[PDB]
C-alpha cells in the first residue's frame, strides 16, 4: 500500500523478518520525566537550616 | 478599689466581644480568581454574594501537622473558651471573694489564654501562604486589651497581697 516510510518507527527484530531498515539517524533511550523543582515551603526546618 | 475591678471586668468583656467578632466574620481578605473575605470558617466573595465553606484542609509530617492545626481553628476557639472560663472565674471572684488565691490562678489562666490566642494568630498568619480583614485587627486589639487587663489584674492582686501582709502583721 506504500512505497517507503519516513517516520519514527522502532527498529526491532520482528520487523526485520518482513522488511528492511537503514542505519539509525538519531539515537535515543529511555528517560525519566519529573517536574521542575520550584520553591517549596521549608517551614520549621528553616531555623537550624 | 472597685473602680479598677470594674474597669478590668469591662475590659475582659470588650476583649471577649472583639474575640467573638473575630470568630464571626471578616477576619481576612483575599483576591480570588475580585476580592473575597474570610472569617476562618467560610469565604464570601465581593457570583457576588455567594458564601461557602472554603476551609478545605486537603487540596514531611510537620506540614500535615501544621495543616491539621490550621484546620477548624483549634487554637483560637479553645483560646476563646479559656477566656470565657477566666471571665467566669473573675466574675465568681468579684462577688464574695472568700479565698484570696483564686484571682492569681484566674489571671495566670487569662495570660496563658492570651498567649494561646497569640499562637493561634501566628498559625493563622502562617497558613495564609492581597489585603487583610478588620476582625484580625480587632483580635489584635482584644489581645492588647487582654494584656493590659492581665497587668491590671496582677497589679490589684499584688496590692491585695500587700494589704493582707500589712494587716497580718
Amino acid at each position: 500500500k506504500a512505497d517507503i516510510a519516513i517516520a519514527p518507527l522502532t527498529i526491532t527484530l520482528v520487523r526485520e523478518e518482513v522488511i528492511d531498515f537503514s542505519k539509525p539517524f538519531m539515537s535515543l533511550g529511555i528517560s525519566i520525566m519529573i517536574k521542575k523543582p520550584q520553591k517549596s515551603k521549608p517551614g520549621v526546618f528553616s531555623f537550624l537550616d | 478599689r472597685g473602680v479598677q475591678m470594674l474597669l478590668t471586668t469591662v475590659g475582659a468583656f470588650a476583649a471577649f466581644s472583639l474575640m467573638t467578632i473575630a470568630v464571626g466574620t471578616d477576619y481576612w481578605l483575599y483576591s480570588r480568581g475580585v476580592m473575597t473575605h474570610s472569617g476562618l470558617w467560610r469565604t464570601c466573595c465581593l457570583f457576588k454574594g455567594l458564601c461557602k465553606q472554603i476551609d478545605h484542609f486537603p487540596e514531611d509530617t510537620a506540614e500535615y501537622f501544621l495543616r491539621a492545626v490550621r484546620a477548624s481553628s483549634i487554637f483560637p476557639i479553645l483560646s476563646v473558651i479559656l477566656l470565657f472560663m477566666g471571665g467566669l472565674c473573675i466574675a465568681a471572684s468579684e462577688f464574695y471573694k472568700t479565698r484570696h488565691n483564686i484571682i492569681l490562678s484566674a489571671g495566670i489562666f487569662f495570660v496563658s489564654a492570651g498567649l494561646s490566642n497569640i499562637i493561634g494568630i501566628i498559625v493563622y498568619i502562617s497558613a495564609n501562604a492581597y489585603s487583610y480583614g478588620w476582625s484580625f485587627y480587632f483580635g489584635a486589639l482584644s489581645f492588647i486589651i487582654a494584656e493590659m487587663v492581665g497587668v491590671l489584674a496582677v497589679h490589684m492582686f499584688i496590692d491585695r497581697h500587700k494589704q493582707l501582709r500589712a494587716t497580718a502583721r
